[PDB]
């Protein structure tokens, strides 16, 4: 197609020359061995292959040829109930095939072969089919997967393959022309596959964290950023909202973060049940997983992939989320292989066109109705692990402005085993307007109000730990020191949340609805019976509010009759002061 | 009594603001169709001689 | 109709061209493909050996074998008409809201150029913007460029579109001059989230205040550069109009920070050093480019009001972006954390807040003549509500005198009947008369700031 | 109701300028059949070399490769016949790296806008 040979190999960058006429980001087969690789920068003669293995042992000389396809994906059924890495290279076949090391320059396919799926078909013959609407459906563990035609592809199908047992190799639908339309198509990462129209967030992401949900939510077509330092519980809470949340597909891209936290997701999601049906957790989630020591240039890759993957089942109508941490680790790859075009690099190092990548990867979010006529929603994710610990960064004050659901870590909270150690002092969330009508017509009707009451509890102690810092928790007025005190009890009841206790993990908002009804009933009354004129020694020693500090305890289905005798102990524990 | 009155009037206040907004409605998707006739009947009687003007300065 | 093929060295954002010398600088180009798809690119750095081409998409499909340039439109410019008060532009200028494009009038170079310093007056009347705590504590001339210090998770697109729906001149309020001149909002947000996007549209399309307005909108996964032209493209807009059609005209600059770090990010590409914390140093200049185009002329009867809104990056005043902007506009409005999460819509605070030009947008006949001393004194009655309302913590309730806790109640019922202000259109007289209603809480000789006539015409009343 | 009104002005106004391109369109696509064309191709020819001087070849549809011959001998180029450029010339100029084309087509869709707002004039 394009020979050239190598001039010069410095660590994962390779420039090659004589490929007069190839054009950018076209993959590249580098040395003998096949190594994928990556077009940038050509200057004539020569173009920049960057690699996405590790170059030792290449030498010049060696050929390179090129493909001129850019980086596709094999998009189709067969990626639920599986681990991918950043080129979509399935690792379990790469167990099989080499032994527990990841050896470089492996062609594997990115779907099974053998594997005799299920069709069903839909269209009769004759029909004119536009780019989008589907074609036959497939039973893909308890999903109905169906089989869309690509987009940019318009025709009259001729033949249809019957209800039958096929593979995906083999073309179900021809078109008029002889153009026909097996089960997977390949589909470039870095175009967004496009849709009709994008409709607007107006419904919650369920995600089953309290604080995440009552007092910072993510909408359906929302994006939710998460930052924090190191050792704050960024991965646990991931895993709890793929772990517990509502939606039918759940893409984790591992990127940059460490091996051990995938095994083991390997290890425990095959035990554990969707809580959506009864099917196993691991029959829904894609797993993108590009560890730190596979090389650093399929950050990239994995990225794009793992989005481009969540935006192939927006279009079957399903609902997605995707959780990418670290994205400041594609940042460091593409601040690293800006570091061999010698360019003249941005502030702190990264390069110019950052947030120019960090707005179109965020940008293919949002509840769409897309090519078929039925809807679908991608939400996401994203992690974002500053260098410092310090929210001042070009990667963190990039993202900032592009998300709504912005969850700032700290490591204060997280030094006491207070989790999760979500800041609430300078954290936000941009949908509590716009989503009032459904916690109204879902939850309970007076949601908006009980929960602006937390919120505004929650600012008033804010206020005053400043003079309680200064001055001293004694030599008060007892009328605030009752507002600092329901401020205690509702960070050690309302927030804070151990995700390993059997019950307490998960807790919808029905539960959430009751504890702060519990909580503002009880600072209610009790600013009632302390202009009455009482202690507030008095208070703080009831036996009504131990039931309180176990009042997140309780599973989902005592919660209802446990909530009518808390509700009547704390109706019934004030007059008797 | 007072509160009777009140969303008596309401109703009737609302309904009849609902019988305005409908009987402008109309009258404005009439008169923006009219408009439109109005407009594409002039289309045509300056058309072949318009398109020699643009001809003859395309076409030097 | 002239292509210069035989392109050598793309490199990310930047392509050069061999052999070209009839490029001008600065100029705009179709960068066509291979296969038929068309891209534009900025001409920098053109020289006798080559020509540097900053592309503004991507550039994916791009090689040296078939891949040409071609000028259009030599210096940047936009075909203006005064029939697009009814349309949306992508940064651009070409439309995104389905009608078929304008017949221009003018063909306006989209940058302009500096006001002559003896060609322009003071601006002397006000505007009513439907704020209450906008037109009594803070007024806006017509020819004041006022930015709204936003914060990070703080509404600042809300409070846009409320300024944008509700502004009106009033000059009933005047010795009733013609209503001649109509209003005119152009309306430019660079850099928005598209949630906000879909926001903008129904919330001008939703109230038909559409119909006095032009928006120039442009999403996040549009090229920077494009976030480079829209306030240039707003602001030649909206000079043309209210300099050649006589319109008063409200220019809305939303998220100034986009803009700043767009900026940052097309200095850095064609590889210019940054000054100071990363910003280029020419950020003054080019920022002052974009706030002084507004103002009266002498003579004309137009004007063009501006408000920038802008988030604070870490809500610090040290910042480049806010600090240089303070240090260019008129004062600054600032929202605050604390009243919009107790629970207030629209969130400003009178505090550290305040306009330069009031004291000659009040008076004789400009709004009220009572204005000015009844601005002062919300300011010092609210400054000593703040602090023994924070006082009254560790003393007690019934542990001062009476006029504090006077003072204490009028703190804490103005700012939820002030300052919660919701969506209704609020007048100018309306919002004098709760203030004075506001202002009746606290006892009458304690009110040290006015003289006796406006006192007994006025307050009393709640 | 009153910018539903301008909506549908606007909409007439510009269905009535594309039904003007549209005739442009059909007199410029149905200009070389008709007894002119090759008194049409001579002047946009040596304008093609007279934008780009020091030319080395030129290309257009060979129907009148005639009329590019015998009447560019005296301009002293190359040419070479391919199709598919309809109502037109192009010319290479010197070292391969510089293609000034020139087209009915392509003028009509640089000076659409100029002539739009004219025609809009002398037309309403
Ligand atoms: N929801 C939680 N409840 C209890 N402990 C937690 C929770 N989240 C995190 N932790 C503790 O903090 C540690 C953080 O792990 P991890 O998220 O991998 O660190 P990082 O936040 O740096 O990614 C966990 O191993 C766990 O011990
Ligand atoms: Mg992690």
């Amino acid at each position: 197609m394009i020979q050239g040979v190598i001039q010069k190999i410095a660590g994962p960058a390779v420039i090659a020359k004589g490929m007069l006429g190839a054009r950018m980001y076209d993959i590249c087969k580098v040395g003998e061995e096949g190594l994928v690789g990556e077009i940038i920068r050509l200057d004539g003669d020569t173009a920049f292959v960057q690699v996405y293995e590790d170059t030792s042992g290449l030498k010049v000389g060696e050929p390179v040829v090129s493909t001129g396809l850019p980086l596709a994906v094999e998009l189709g059924p067969g990626m639920l109930n599986g681990i991918y890495d950043g080129i979509q290279r399935p690792l379990e076949r790469i167990r099989e095939k080499t032994g527990i090391y990841i050896t470089r320059g492996v062609v594997v396919h990115a779907l099974d072969r053998e594997k005799k799926w299920a069709w069903t078909p839909m269209v009769k013959p004759g029909d004119e089919v536009r780019g989008g609407m589907v074609l036959g459906t497939v039973p893909e563990f308890g999903f109905t997967h169906k089989i869309l035609v690509p987009p940019d592809v318009r025709g009259r199908v001729k033949e249809v393959k019957p209800a039958g047992e096929y593979t995906v190799e083999e073309p179900v639908v021809v078109l008029e022309d002889g153009t026909e339309l097996k089960m997977y198509h390949t589909w470039p990462v870095r175009r967004a596959r496009p849709v009709q129209r994008k409709l607007d967030p107006n419904t919650p992401f369920l995600t089953g964290m309290r604080i995440l949900d009552v007092l910072f939510p993510v909408a359906m077509g929302g994006t939710a950023a998460i930052p924090g330092p190191f050792g704050s519980g960024k991965t646990v809470t991931q895993q709890s909202l793929a772990k517990w949340s509502n939606a039918d597909v759940v893409v984790y891209v591992g990127c940059g973060e460490r091996g051990n936290e995938m095994t083991d997701v390997l290890v425990e999601f095959p035990e554990l049940t969707d809580p959506k049906t009864g099917g196993p957790l691991m029959h829904r989630t894609v797993l993108i997983a590009n560890t730190s020591n596979m090389p650093v240039a399929a950050r990239e890759a994995s990225i794009y992939v793992g989005v481009t993957i969540a935006e192939y089942f927006r279009d079957q109508g399903f609902s997605v989320a995707l959780m990418a941490d670290s994205t400041s680790r594609w940042a460091e790859a593409l601040r690293e292989i800006s570091s061999r075009l010698e360019e003249m690099p941005a502030e702190e190092g990264y390069p110019p066109y950052l947030a120019a990548r960090l707005a179109a990867f965020y940008e293919r979010a949002g509840k769409v109705i897309t090519l078929g006529g039925e809807e679908g929603a991608v939400t996401i994710v994203g992690a974002v692990s500053p260098p410092g610990g310090d929210m001042s960064e070009p990667v963190t004050q990039s993202t900032l402005r592009i998300v709504g659901a912005f969850w700032r870590l700290d490591a204060s909270l997280a030094f006491r085993r207070h989790f999760p150690a979500i800041n609430w002092n300078g954290s936000y969330s941009l949908f509590t307007s716009a989503l009032d009508p459904w916690y109204r017509e879902n939850v309970a009707e007076d949601y908006p109000e009980l929960r602006d009451a937390i919120s505004e509890l929650l600012q008033r102690e804010a206020g005053l730990q400043e003079i309680v810092q200064l001055v001293g928790p004694d030599a008060l007025q007892d009328a605030e020191r009752l507002v600092i005190e329901v401020g205690r009890i509702i960070r050690e009841d309302f927030l804070q949340q151990n995700a390993y206790h059997e019950v307490d993990a998960y807790c919808s908002m029905k539960k959430a609805y009751g504890i702060m009804k519990m909580i503002l009933a009880f600072y209610k009354e009790a600013e009632a019976a302390i202009k009455r004129g009482v202690s507030i020694d008095e208070i703080l020693q009831l036996p009504v509010l131990e039931r309180i500090g176990r009042a997140r305890y309780v599973s989902e289905e005592e919660f209802p009759a446990y909530f009518e005798e808390a509700m009547k102990e704390i109706q019934g524990a004030f007059k008797a002061l | 009594e007072a509160e009777a009155k009140a969303k008596a009037l309401e109703a009737q206040y609302r309904e009849r603001e609902r019988a305005e907004t409908e009987a402008l409605l109309a009258r404005y998707r009439e008169r923006a169709e009219a408009e439109a006739k109005a407009v594409r009947e002039k289309a045509m009687a300056r058309l072949d001689e318009a398109v020699a003007l643009v001809l003859k300065e395309v076409l030097p | 109709k002239k292509e210069y093929t035989g392109i050598t060295y793309i490199s990310g954002p930047l392509l050069f061209v061999e052999n070209a010398k009839d490029l001008a600088y600065g100029a705009i180009v179709d960068i066509k493909d291979g296969t038929g798809r068309v891209r534009g690119g900025q001409v920098i750095e053109v020289s006798e050996e080559y020509a540097v081409i900053q592309v503004f998409e991507e550039t994916t499909g791009l090689d040296l074998a078939t891949t040409s340039v071609s000028l259009v439109e030599d210096v940047a410019r936009l075909g203006v008409s005064k029939e697009m008060l009814g349309r949306r532009f992508n940064g651009i200028g070409k439309p995104i809201d389905g009608l078929p494009p304008i017949t221009p009038e003018k063909r306006l170079p989209i940058t302009g150029l500096p006001l002559n310093p003896v060609a322009r007056r003071k601006p002397e009347q006000f505007i009513q913007t439907g704020i209450s705590t906008i037109d009594v504590m803070n007024t806006l001339v017509r020819g004041q460029k006022l930015p709204i210090f936003s914060g990070s998770g703080l509404p600042a697109n809300e409070i846009a579109a409320q300024i944008a729906r509700q502004a009106t001149v009033r000059p009933d309020l005047s010795g009733e001059g013609e209503k001649e001149e109509p209003f005119a909002v152009v309306f430019a947000a660079m850099g928005i989230t598209q949630r906000e996007l879909s926001y903008f549209i129904q919330e001008f399309e939703r109230t038909g205040a559409l119909s006095r307005s032009v928006l120039f909108l442009n999403k996040a996964d549009d090229p920077t550069i494009e976030r480079i032209l829209t306030p240039r493209m707003a602001l030649t807009v909206a000079e043309y109009l209210a300099f050649e059609h006589d319109y008063h005209v409200l220019v809305i600059l939303t998220d100034m920070t986009n803009y700043c770090e767009a900026l940052r990010e097309i200095g850095a590409a064609r590889e210019e050093i940054p000054g100071r914390r990363g910003y280029p140093g020419y950020m003054y200049t080019d920022l002052a480019t974009i706030y002084e185009r507004a103002g009266v002329v002498e003579g004309k009867k137009g004007s063009v009001t501006q408000i920038p809104i802008l988030s604070m990056p870490d809500d610090d005043r040290t910042h480049p972006i806010p600090d240089l902007t303070g240090y260019i506009t008129e004062g600054q409005i600032q929202l605050s954390r604390e009243l919009h999460r107790k629970g207030i819509y629209p969130p400003i605070d009178p505090l550290p807040s305040l306009s330069r030009l009031m004291n000659n947008g009040v008076g004789k006949g400009k709004t009220r003549e009572d204005h000015k001393q009844v601005s002062d004194q919300l300011y010092s009655a609210y400054a000593n509500g703040v602090d023994i309302r924070k006082l009254v913590a560790i003393i007690g309730e019934d542990a001062l005198t009476e006029n504090d806790r006077r003072y204490l109640q009028f703190a804490d019922a103005f700012e939820r009947f002030f300052i919660n202000q919701g969506q209704q259109n609020r007048s100018i007289e309306e919002s004098l008369q709760i203030a004075w209603a506001l202002l009746s809480m606290l006892p009458q000789g304690e009110l040290k700031r006015i003289s006796k006539d406006h006192i007994g015409k006025y307050y009393g009343q709640k | 109701g009153e910018l539903l009104v301008a909506t549908a002005r606007t909409q007439a106004r510009g269905e009535v300028l594309e039904e003007v391109r549209r005739r442009v369109r059909e007199a410029l696509e149905a200009l070389p059949q008709k007894p002119e064309w090759p008194e049409v191709v001579r002047k946009l020819a040596l304008e093609a070399l007279e934008a780009l001087p020091g030319a080395k070849a030129l290309v257009a549809n060979p129907e009148d490769l005639p009329h590019l011959e015998a009447l560019a001998r005296e301009r002293g180029v190359e040419l070479q016949a391919e199709p598919a450029l309809r109502l037109g010339v192009r010319a290479v100029g010197a070292e391969g790296k510089t293609q000034v084309e020139n087209s009915l087509l392509a003028r009509l869709d640089r000076a659409w806008d100029a002539l739009s707002s004219k025609v809009a004039q002398a037309l309403w």
